[PDB]
């Protein structure tokens, strides 16, 4: 009951087709007490003297209508509930993606990728399950219960209905009783079969070790096979599952035979007709499914605000910090300063601080060269904006880059990270994604200058073919260049590459680094490569280890004095 | 087919079978006895005032005193006298009126002036009658009541014989379906580990352990729905028709009209249900597709603001998703429940139709205990109807997985053979015109051969790396047959059975994986004989390579991950103890280009001065220390032969040695 005061948002929202539903279902479920009364009435009347024909078509016609009363009611109650489930199934999946898609790295970081998409599946569900199916127990548990209950007091007899309905709550603490512990052998027999999949799979995958050593019809069958007797003690769950039917039936059919008894014995003592008694046995049968609804809903709603907080955590619980409050400013002509600024990601306490003093003006081409882990990727992942912002200051041709609109500066970086990673998509819709509008001659010349093209009509069945999901004809240089020519059809004022270029050898690399240095004119680039060939050509070189600059100028000087530098060129070739 | 191979492993376990659905049966029979004792009641004793009654002398105890005057019952008597003061107790509205002359015959009854005239049609006569007092008829009800604590007795006897059987039944048939499954389960695992190499490299092992385990799941679920469901639904609606016409024939068969009803409703169900939840479970999948590739590449959304668009798409998707979704909701809400409610509401209608027809003319006197019978036996009938249906629309899928199954089990060209290890090979191996296209079009070895000697055979390099490499290591036994020869000691390798030639085989691939369990059952995979040799051989691991990290302080250091949990140097540790451990005889090392060479490579270094001690050790010379280290060096062009030489390869071809130095 806690979770229906934490969705009052959705309620309030929705108020016209649940307060529709549910007066609909209360309608109903008053209306359903009214056949079987009728039933039971027209035993008595046949019984009676004065039964005529015309009785017969007055209960006949009664009942028709009744009837599609029920069927139309029920349809539409049904609707309206169980389309408001499925509307918020609609809704939270719309805030989840709308949240993840207004979230940086560090959330990822956090929350793994399996917990997000776990989220998404079985909490929505829930939380949806509760706003219809779970509303829905708390009206036929309530007022369908009490509605049938007092219908049997008045109507037909309080001594019949309190002797029978007796054996009914046992039932319902019984199925809570048998649920709980059919949860928890469940749970113990889905690890077992959980470790039966995870030996299947290290069998499957290290079948080439369990073939080489002699283990073949030896050790695999046997944990397999130990693993299956294990996977049986499914018959644990299945002794308690088998109680939940018989249980049922003796504690019904029980209350069957009070009612017929003491009715029976009420009709002896004319303190009851047959037609009641009739009756009786028809809202007894009425009344079995509110019992198991009680614990269906208890199970319902507590595992819906479970989801519920969970989604909320995420949900209300993150909020990233990026936020343009007051752009006042321009495209600004790549005068970008970093004359102090020092980060770290929270993988240390302030311990592996990367502590950079550097500036860039248009067209200055900053190679960035090191050993791994030493802090290349990282600068550009603070000039990428995605972490808050570091110590110090970047400041871009005066404005500090905090204060800069942050869709237009994400927009003018065009960035082809370490990880090229495509979409499952046509590669034209890769490299459109870049540049969103509508296609045009520009794409052409966009994947020309990357050099892939000559490659690109024949080798992977032209532009218009499947690549990501395994793809068809993959190759990692090729993802690169893919990733490069999306980056160009982007047409950023800042360039900025990380490591692309490595997959492919430095002689076509080189080539095509400066065909991109010949068609950009001047607009600022980065380049970050493990190679130092491309970097030969940059007007501005740094070389970094440890997250510090070790030393920063022209080729030469670092051919002159950092002998890492003439080293690494010599070791590459 | 499909239903041919349930079929085929369900006749397995038949004991369990027939002796679930003899108790179902006794169970269903105990069960729907209730009803009918409940119509004996009806129309016996509480409706058996409204038979006829005789009076005769108060000798019997059966008699009845009524002001003064003893009353036997029709069916209670003993024929002492017939057709002395017949008697009839006639019921206006709610008051028995007692006639003592014999009644003429029936009609509609009425009490005018402390006189009742029955009417029937256009004729009516008239008799005296008087009002009888509670006490009264409770006296005239009590002939009865000894005879209803036999009628209750009996239902309450069987329906705790039924309540027990019920749980017998339903634990056989669970037993059965979980022991069928557990036999399915070590087949095709043993039909696997019969089968090739090929099937595993096809499709990856998701698919394959996806057969094994999660299709199995869903032929459990097949097995415990056609029998829980259908065949336990089916017997307990046949006992119900069976009772229905031992009642009443002629209702009885307007109550058969339900079984063409679902039919209808089933088949209809199926043909839009399937449609709907096939593309509801599509478009699912889609948007967790959709929310991995998003998640994975938010960064690239970010950095080209593709998010609004990546939102539409999802949105497309959504809504599809709910569109289908309210549309299987229109269909289950028009047939699935609310139309059982209109099913027994028109039953309702039938019933009183019939009985009214019934107490019209003089048919409506017995019979109303068939009545609460029908009602208490229609709910038994409708309930299951839901299940039944749904279970219908749902059998689709369990027969594909099944299918996805039987596929792999009736698989042909198995590798069954036995495993002989009565000897030691020396390990002369040679090979002859040796061609194998795996690919059938491509040929991938084109006609090498070369000897290797009697040990310290350490030639192996690829095609200036990541060419035409570890197919060698699967083509000594993974793929055999193919076109040349391939000998060991002066014997085929063909000839030999397969298991033979791994009996003394051993490999480290580039991708050790560490087997779940203990690091000593890592080792030795739990094998029987070597228990003792284990700690034995551990021993010899400890004084070649000791544990640097010495967790627990033996080898009870369980793995948890699948691999490099502690470091990767341990994993190749752990395969090279391995390989010492079963067989030195022959044995072909990774090629260790994923690792980064730090210096606890060089223990592994030390490793392979340990591994090249045994007899015959292949090696992919990629590292620069194997390539100099090695007795022999042997590269290839393409699957041809380069030349065979360690220097020789270094003085005709400088550049590959150069470019191998440049790369490592
Ligand atoms: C995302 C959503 O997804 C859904 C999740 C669950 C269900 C769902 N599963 C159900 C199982 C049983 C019933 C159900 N069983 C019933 C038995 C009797 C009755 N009567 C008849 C009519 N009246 C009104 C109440 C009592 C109702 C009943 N309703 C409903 C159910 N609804 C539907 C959608
Ligand atoms: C002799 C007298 O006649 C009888 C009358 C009724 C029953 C009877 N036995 C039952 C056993 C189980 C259920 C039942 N099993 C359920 C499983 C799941 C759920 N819901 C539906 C979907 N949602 C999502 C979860 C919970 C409801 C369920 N209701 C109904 C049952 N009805 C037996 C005899
Ligand atoms: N997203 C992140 N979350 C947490 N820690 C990170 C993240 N990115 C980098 N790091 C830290 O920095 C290390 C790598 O730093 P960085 O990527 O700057 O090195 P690099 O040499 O530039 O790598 P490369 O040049 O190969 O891209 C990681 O191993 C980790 O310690
Ligand atoms: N499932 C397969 N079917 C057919 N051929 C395969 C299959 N898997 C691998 N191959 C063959 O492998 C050959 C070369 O690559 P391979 O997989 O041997 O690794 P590699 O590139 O040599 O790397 P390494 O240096 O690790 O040996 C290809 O000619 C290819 O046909």
């Amino acid at each position: 009951f806690s979770v229906l005061k934490k969705l009052g948002w959705f309620f309030k929202a929705y108020w016209l087709r649940y307060t529709i539903a549910i007066v609909l279902l209360l309608a109903v479920n008053v209306i359903e007490m009214f056949p079987p009364k009728l039933l039971g009435n027209a035993i008595d009347d046949m019984k009676a003297g004065a039964f005529t024909a015309e009785g017969l078509l007055f209960y006949i016609g009664i009942f028709f209508v009744l009837t599609a009363a029920v069927y139309i009611m029920s349809y539409f109650w049904m609707h309206q509930l169980f389309g408001g489930a499925n509307l918020m199934e609609k809704i939270l999946r719309t805030k989840l993606m709308g949240h993840l898609l207004t979230m940086s790295p560090p959330f990822y970081e956090k929350n793994r990728t399996g917990d997000l998409m776990a989220r998404g599946t079985n909490d929505l569900q829930a939380v949806s399950l509760t706003t219809g199916f779970g509303i829905l127990t708390l009206v036929d548990s309530t007022m369908f219960m009490m509605t049938i209950f007092l219908t049997m007091g008045f109507l037909i007899s309080w001594k019949l209905t309190f002797a029978a309905i007796i054996p009914l709550p046992v039932m319902a603490i019984a199925i809570s009783l048998y649920g709980s512990k059919i949860h928890e052998r469940f749970t113990e027999a889905q690890n077992a079969f959980g470790a039966l999949n995870d030996r299947v799979l290290e069998s499957v995958s290290g079948v080439r070790v369990i073939r080489a050593y002699v283990q073949e019809t030896n050790d695999v069958r046997r944990f397999n096979e130990m693993t299956a007797d294990v996977y049986q003690k499914n018959m644990k769950v299945a002794f308690i599952d088998s109680l939940f039917e018989p249980t049922v039936k003796l504690l019904v059919g029980a209350s069957y035979l009070i009612g017929l008894g003491y009715g029976a014995f009420l009709v002896f003592r004319n303190e009851l007709t047959l037609g009641e008694l009739v009756s009786f046995n028809v809202y007894l049968g009425m009344m079995i499914w509110p019992m198991f609804a009680i614990g269906e809903l208890i199970n319902v709603m507590q595992r819906g605000n479970a989801s519920l907080d969970r989604v909320n955590e995420t949900l209300s619980y993150e909020t990233d910090v990026t936020d343009p409050k007051q752009p006042a400013d321009l495209k600004e002509p790549g005068d970008i300063v970093f004359s102090h600024v020092s980060f770290t990601y929270p993988s240390s306490t302030s311990d592996n601080l990367q502590d950079i003093s550097f500036t860039v003006r248009k067209g200055q081409t900053v190679g960035i060269a090191g050993k791994t882990g030493s802090g290349k990727t990282t600068i550009i992942k603070q000039l990428l904006r995605q972490y808050p912002p570091g110590e110090g200051s970047i400041t871009f041709s005066g404005v500090p880059i905090q204060q800069i609109p942050l869709d237009r500066l994400r927009g003018w970086i065009g960035y082809v990270p370490q990880d090229h990673l495509l979409f499952s998509r046509t590669v034209k819709e890769n490299i459109l994604y870049g540049k969103q509008d509508a296609t045009d001659k520009e794409v052409q010349q966009a994947i020309a200058e990357a050099h892939f093209e000559k490659d690109l009509h024949m080798l992977p069945s032209g532009l218009e073919t499947m690549v990501g999901e395994k793809g068809v004809a993959l190759s990692g240089g090729q993802k690169q260049r893919i990733s490069i020519a999306r980056a160009l059809m982007a047409n950023p004022e800042i360039l900025i590459l990380d490591q692309s270029l490595s997959a492919v050898d430095a002689k076509t690399e080189a080539a095509i680094i400066k065909n991109i240095r010949e068609n950009r004119k001047g607009k600022t680039t980065f380049i970050l490569t493990h190679r130092l060939s491309a970097v030969e050509h940059a007007d501005l070189i740094l070389v970094m280890d440890g997250g510090v600059i070790a030393e920063r100028g022209t080729h030469q000087e670092l051919l002159a004095n950092n002998g890492w530098y003439r080293e690494q060129y010599e070791r590459q070739q | 087919k499909i239903g041919k191979t349930l079929w085929r492993y369900a006749l397995l376990y038949r004991k369990l079978l027939i002796t679930a659905v003899l108790l179902l049966t006794v169970a269903v029979g105990a069960e729907l006895t209730g009803p009918f004792i409940g119509k004996k009641m009806i129309d016996d004793h509480i409706l058996g005032i409204e038979k006829t009654w005789y009076e005769a002398a108060e000798k019997d105890k059966n008699a009845v005193q009524f002001h003064g005057v003893s009353y036997v019952r029709e069916d209670r008597l003993q024929e002492p006298v017939s057709k002395a003061k017949e008697a009839h107790i006639y019921q206006v509205g709610m008051a028995f009126y007692f006639v003592d002359q014999a009644v003429s015959f029936d009609g509609n009854r009425t009490v005018s002036d402390g006189k009742l005239t029955i009417t029937n049609g256009d004729k009516s006569r008239a008799y005296a009658a008087e009002k009888l007092t509670k006490q009264e008829l409770f006296q005239f009800y009590q002939p009865e009541i000894k005879g209803m604590v036999l009628l209750i007795a009996l239902y309450g006897g069987l329906l705790v014989f039924s309540v027990f059987f019920q749980y017998g039944q339903h634990y056989l048939l669970q037993m059965s379906a979980n022991r069928i499954i557990q036999k399915m389960r070590q087949d095709v695992f043993s039909h696997i580990q019969k089968m090739p190499i090929r099937y595993f490299d096809n499709l990856p092992a998701g698919k394959v352990v996806a057969r094994i385990t999660n299709d199995t799941e869903a032929i459990r679920d097949l097995y415990v729905t056609v029998l829980s469901t259908f065949v336990t639904s089916g017997i307990y609606m046949f006992g119900i028709f069976t009772a229905l016409f031992l009642l009443d024939v002629k209702l009885a068969f307007v109550a058969l009209a339900i079984v063409p009803i679902i039919w209808l409703w089933s088949v209809i169900y199926r043909r839009y249900a399937s449609y709907y939840n096939q593309k509801i479970r599509s478009i699912n999948s889609d948007i967790n597709a959709k929310m991995n590739e998003s998640i994975q590449g938010m960064t690239i959304i970010q950095a080209f603001r593709h998010q609004k668009e990546t939102m539409r798409e999802f949105e497309e998707l959504n809504e599809s998703h709910f569109y289908f979704q309210n549309r299987m909701l229109n269909l289950n809400s028009l047939m699935s429940h609310n139309l059982v409610n209109v099913i027994r509401n028109l039953a309702f209608v039938a019933l009183i139709w019939h009985f009214g027809g019934a107490s019209l003319n003089a048919a409506g006197i017995v019979s109303i205990g068939v009545l609460y019978a029908f009602v208490d036996y229609l709910n038994r009938l409708f309930q299951p109807i839901t299940g039944i249906v749904n279970q219908f629309s749902k059998l689709e899928l369990a027969r594909v997985s099944a299918g996805r199954v039987f596929e792999l089990l009736e698989e042909k060209n198995t590798e069954e053979a036995g495993e002989p290890a009565k000897e030691r090979a020396l390990g002369r191996v040679e090979f002859r015109d040796v061609s194998f296209a795996y690919q059938e079009g491509e040929e991938v070895l084109k006609h090498i051969s070369f000897t290797a000697q009697k040990g310290e055979t350490v030639a192996l390099v690829g095609h200036t790396g990541s060419g035409k490499s570890s197919i060698l290591n699967l083509l000594f036994r993974f793929y055999d047959a193919q076109k040349g020869d391939v000998l060991i000691d002066g014997k085929s390798i063909y000839n030999m059975s397969r298991q033979e030639l791994r009996s003394h085989m051993g490999i480290v691939l580039q991708d050790p994986y560490l087997f779940s369990g203990t690091i000593g059952s890592n080792v030795s995979l739990d094998d029987e004989r070597m228990t003792e040799e284990e700690i034995k051989n551990a021993l010899r691991q400890v004084g070649a390579e000791p544990l640097l990290k010495k967790l627990p302080k033996g080898i009870n250091e369980p793995v948890i991950e699948k691999g490099s949990t502690l470091s990767s140097g341990e994993r190749q540790l752990i395969s090279f103890a391995r390989a010492l451990a079963f067989d030195p005889a022959i044995l072909i090392l990774d090629q260790a280009t994923a690792h980064i060479d730090t210096e606890t490579e060089a223990v592994i270094q030390k490793a392979l001065d340990v591994v090249k001690q045994g007899r015959t050790t292949f090696v992919i010379a990629h590292r620069l220390s194997t390539i100099r280290n090695a007795d022999q060096i042997l590269v290839l062009d393409k699957g041809e032969i380069v030349e065979r030489g360690n220097h020789e390869e270094l003085m005709a071809l400088e550049g590959q040695y150069y470019q191998m130095y440049e790369l490592q």
